[PDB]
DNA sequence: CTTTCCAACGAAGGCCTCAAAGCGGTCCAAA
DNA sequence: TTTGGACCGCTTTGAGGCCTTCGTTGGAAACG
């Protein structure tokens, strides 16, 4: 089931986020950091291990896609590229983002960061580096994700997803 | 100075 | 800049008599 | 004798001074007044010298020293690796069993230092110090064998038993009035876990988790395979495999090392590292009572 | 509050700048007089 | 120790305890075995300002770069903040930026969360050597924009102050 | 001067270029200047890795002065002596400086230090004439002695040792590199070690392959003769992972590789190196020499 | 056909480190 | 000002890592 950003209608001032990865505990902690504070708009969090997403007739709009990647394991990579085949190209227009964890510890980074940099640059998608283990870094990434959600969801008048993509674009 | 002031502003 | 030039010239001449 | 004196000294040095008193309460070879004459707050050299004085005042022998070593082994029971022997093919008596075992081991070559110590749950502990035809048995390379009355299993610490393994096995099976004796390939250090295994004696509704059916299935399968009870403390595993590639058979050899096995394996499926149903080669460790494995297609 | 904080920050930086300027001054006269003395000696 | 202990007709370095002594013996100074003590000793900084010596440049570069790497890896804090403050104070002098700090910031900016030592990081970008606006943007200003478009408004004012200071310095 | 072009070259150093292919080392006998006894002492020993900034004003002549200075520092810290030796034949090129050994002998060698650089020219291309570039340090002995020697070197030559680390990517690459090497005498089966990431100590998988099976699988996944390519390494790892999952349905790919051992040499992530065969020894150094540069730059 | 040694390497005793706690000195609360 | 109490200091020391030695079948090589 290929996911589409333009399937249904969203709720009244409602925003949704999707997190796809392997480490369930890290996803739960990241969602806890997400919902530590709530803005004016209500927020829904979805966590999944792989794509295509399980079928559900009651699925609301998923306005943001975030893939967590650990440089500690190639298994998370293979998961990401296998899951990437179950989403349309329209999500790639600023509705998709990549968050790499553990990049600071160069000794613990199994795969080289050049690989994920090339992967992100190939699809022209934003790339973010953070460490979920550290509480401060996790919190900072928490307001970062909340506010990028606010930008992409259309809550603030003036910009869209393609605008922020042209903002967050890398030179090469 | 003013940079320490801004940092103590994000502390809030 | 003036001090750098002065130190350069004094060092060069000092090595010059040596 | 000086040999027994230095043996007792070495055993005491092995014993932590914090529990030496308990050792005496378990040893009981020396009178309680002699124990009172020695304070344990003073220096280690002083206390060991006083213990040497006390044992020299009485008659120091090999049996009492061996009993002290046995009880030290009981209190520790963590410094040796244990293997399990099975006997197969109904009247028992302690005295005649001891007599027969002693006679067989004396008939082994000429002599051996054998000591017995009955323990709770019918745990007869036997300390054996081996000696050749022309030398007194050595007390620096001992072995321990644990026997349970009217049971088809026995435990052995194999530190130097590889020198003469069949002798101990035949002696044990003839003393146990059992015909067939075999060694299963099961080796571990936590002796109590071996005891258990051989006898089988062991919220923020805004978040909308997806694939929750997978999580609830994997946790249920893991719980059904492992169980709520604390799994036996097993520390080493090793599989020797030789199977066709199917992707001339490839010969593989894996060793699992863990301070607490059966728990990291229990957490693999919740962590998502392995599939929800683990392979039978890992789910039957307490079931099959097997530690070393060889499987072929 | 940022405006005050930067005001005193700039005042402190300016004072440090005059301190450094003063020190490098006598540094310059010392270097020049040493250079002249060495030139005259040779 | 973050700053190595100093170990020594050239004027001995230990005898350098007064400003007139430096004024008299500037010509016959000798380079220290380790120049880390040059940071907290302004006396040797005066000679460093004009020495323009190639080997000491590489020696201080490797020194400060490996020091920054070890401090950063050991952090994951107050001593690190104080050391970076001393580095910034020294950077205020010499009226020119260092390269070890530049390389460290280049390496750590993509990994930077934006809040570890924000006060320390944002004052180093002020002292960045002049370069064409075609190599720094792909490596430096991209992550700067990444933080800027998503971080706090006060952080935006912060980076604005940093860039205006950079413009002034350039 | 050198600083400007050095800035430019590390500005050009970005993680954008493809990883270049590496030439497989060939069977190379020890060089004539190489003393077999010295390397035999060096080989079959454990070494700890350290990366070093180029030496400042290092001379190979005044070795006795260095030895007496280290002895004075040691006695200041406190029947031992410090010996400096010069070792020939283990430089990758003529540009690479001469290598030397430092030994601590108790008047029985207890601590050994090796300074070397093989095929390391990028550092030598960006250095002035005064400095000596031997960024590779191998330590073998007590950690206290290593710390003391490091303190002396920091005080003397204005440099540090940094504990060099090896990630899973580099370790897998080097594993493929030595499994590409041809060994006449397969005297050690290849063996890999893993570690599941968990705060409590958990299972550590060790996976061993018979040398014949490993060589056959390698030649099956060997495409470019005499060269190793990233696709070869990736398919090697993928085949191993597929075999492991076919065996046990466990995704080994979600685990951290921590140690890789083969017939010729063995490496550990913390910085442990064991060398057995001299025929590829020199090439080994060259590879790890690049890592020192990659830590310096 | 027999005997002894090198090898394969396994293993456990011993060296070496440090994390633990009791004893000792010193400062500060109380008489 | 004097005395007791609690702090931090110091030494003692218990446990784990680790190198090396002992033991060694099993094969190879010499042979009454």
């Amino acid at each position: 089931s290929v996911l589409r950003p333009l399937d249904k209608l969203p709720g009244l001032n409602t925003a949704t986020i999707l997190l796809v990865g392997t480490e369930d505990a890290l996803l739960q902690q990241l969602a806890d950091s997400m919902l530590k504070e709530d803005c004016a708009s209500e927020l829904k969090v979805h966590l999944a291990k792989s794509l295509p997403l399980p079928s559900s007739v009651n699925r609301p709009r998923i306005d943001l896609i975030v893939f967590v990647v650990n440089l500690h394991s190639k298994y998370s990579l293979q998961n990401t590229e296998e899951s990437l085949r179950h989403v349309d190209a329209s999500f790639f227009l600023g509705k998709v983002c990549f968050l790499a964890t553990g990049a600071g510890r160069e000794s613990h980074c199994s795969i080289h960061r050049h690989t994920v940099v090339k992967l992100a640059h190939t699809y022209q998608s934003p790339l973010l580096y953070c460490d979920l283990e550290v509480e401060g870094f996790r919190a900072t990434m928490a307001q970062r994700l909340v506010r990028v959600l606010q930008i992409c969801a259309g809550h603030v008048p003036g910009v869209s997803a393609l605008n922020l993509l042209s903002l967050l674009r890398s030179s090469e | 100075g003013v940079l320490a002031h801004l940092e103590r502003l994000e502390t809030q | 800049q003036a001090s750098e030039s002065k130190l350069l010239e004094i060092q060069t001449e000092k090595n010059k008599q040596k | 004798d000086e040999t027994v004196a230095e043996f007792i000294k070495r055993t005491i040095l092995k014993i932590p001074m914090n529990e030496l008193t308990t050792i005496l309460k378990a040893w009981d070879f020396l009178s309680e007044n002699q124990l009172q004459t020695v304070n344990f707050r003073q220096r280690k050299e002083s206390v060991v010298q006083h213990l040497i004085h006390l044992c020299e005042e009485k008659r120091a022998s090999i049996s009492d020293a061996a009993l002290l070593d046995i009880i030290y082994m009981q209190f520790h029971q963590h410094q040796k690796v244990w293997e399990v022997f099975q006997m197969s093919k109904d009247l028992f008596d302690m005295k005649q069993f001891k007599n027969s075992f002693k006679k067989i081991l004396q008939r082994a070559l000429k002599n051996v230092t054998v000591s017995f110590r009955e323990t709770e749950e019918n745990a007869v502990w036997i300390r054996i110090a081996w000696g050749t035809q022309y030398t007194k048995p050595n007390q620096y390379k001992p072995t321990y064998v644990v026997y349970y009355s009217q049971t088809p299993y026995a435990f052995t610490s194999s530190s130097m038993l590889r020198r003469n393994t069949p002798l101990l096995g035949q002696a044990l099976t003839i003393a146990s009035k059992h015909h067939q004796i075999v060694k299963m390939d099961l080796r571990s250090r936590y002796l109590d876990s071996l005891k258990a295994i051989v006898f089988k004696q062991y919220m923020d509704s805004r978040i909308i988790h997806e694939n929750i059916v997978e999580k609830e299935r994997v946790q249920r399968i893991t719980q059904e395979t492992f169980g709520d009870y604390p799994q036996p403390q097993l520390e080493f595993a090793q599989y020797k495999l030789e199977t066709k590639f199917k992707s001339e058979p490839l010969r593989c050899l894996i060793k699992f090392s863990s301070p607490h096995l059966l728990e990291a394996l229990k957490s693999l499926a919740p962590a998502g590292i392995a599939d929800a149903p683990l392979s039978p080669l890992l789910t039957c460790i307490p079931n099959k009572r097997m530690n070393y494995f060889k499987i072929r297609d | 509050s940022t405006k005050e904080s930067k005001n005193e920050k700039l005042k402190e930086d300016l004072e440090r700048e005059q301190r450094w300027l003063d020190e490098q001054q006598q540094i310059m006269e010392s270097l020049n007089v040493l250079h002249s003395e060495l030139k005259n000696k040779v | 120790s973050v700053i190595p202990v100093l170990n020594s007709g050239s004027f001995p370095l230990e005898q350098l305890q007064s400003f007139p002594q430096l004024l008299q013996n500037i010509h016959c100074l000798e380079l220290p075995s380790q120049m880390g003590s040059v940071l907290n000793n302004s006396l040797l900084l005066h000679y460093i300002n004009c020495v323009r010596d190639e080997p000491v440049l590489l020696r201080f570069y490797y020194w400060l770069s490996q020091t920054l790497q070890e401090e950063c890896i050991w952090y994951k804090g107050k001593e690190f903040t104080n050391f970076l403050d001393t580095i910034i104070r020294a950077e205020c002098f010499l009226q020119e930026g260092f390269y070890s700090c530049e390389a460290f910031l280049y390496k750590s900016l993509p990994l930077w969360d934006g809040l570890c030592c924000r006060s320390q990081f944002l004052q180093l970008v002020s002292w960045i050597p002049f370069s064409s606006f075609s190599e720094v943007k792909p490596l430096l200003f991209d992550h700067l924009a990444q933080l800027f478009f998503t971080s706090t408004i006060y952080f935006k004012c912060s980076v604005l102050q940093s860039l205006k200071e950079l413009l002034q310095n350039w | 001067p050198l600083q400007k072009r050095l800035e430019s070259v590390r500005k050009q150093s970005s993680f954008i270029l493809t990883p270049p292919r590496r030439k497989i080392p060939q069977c190379s006998q020890l060089q004539e200047d190489v003393d077999p006894q010295k390397v035999a002492f060096l080989l079959h020993k454990q070494w700890t890795l350290y990366s070093l900034t180029p030496l400042y004003k290092f001379s190979y002549s005044n070795l006795k002065e260095y030895s007496r200075l280290l002895n004075a520092f040691i006695v200041a810290e406190k029947n031992i002596k410090v010996i400096f030796s010069t070792l020939l034949g283990m430089k990758g090129t003529q540009r690479d400086p001469e290598a030397f050994l430092v030994q601590i002998v108790s008047k029985k060698v207890l601590w050994t230090g090796w300074f070397c650089c093989v095929f390391g020219d990028s550092l030598l291309e960006t250095v002035s004439e005064d400095f000596t570039c031997l960024p590779l340090f191998l330590a073998n002995g007590a950690e206290s002695n290593t710390a003391i020697i490091g303190t002396w070197f920091q005080k003397t030559f204005d440099c540090y040792f940094s504990p060099l680390a090896i990630n899973a990517f580099n370790l897998s690459w080097m594993a493929a590199m030595w499994t590409a090497c041809k060994m006449d005498h397969y005297v050690a089966t290849t063996e890999f070690l893993w570690s599941v990431p968990c705060s409590p100590q958990s299972l550590d998988i060790s996976f061993a392959i018979h040398p014949e099976d490993a060589k056959a699988l390698w030649d099956s996944v060997h495409k470019t003769p005499g060269e190793v390519t990233q696709e070869e390494v990736d398919l090697f790892m993928d085949c191993l992972y597929s075999h492991f999952h076919r065996h046990f349905k466990i995704h080994l790919s979600a685990t951290r590789l921590v140690r890789v051992s083969t017939s010729v040499a063995s490496a550990h992530t913390d910085g442990k190196i064991k060398i057995l065969c001299h025929k590829y020894l020199i090439g080994v150094l060259a590879y790890l020499t690049e890592l020192a540069i990659f830590q310096i730059e």
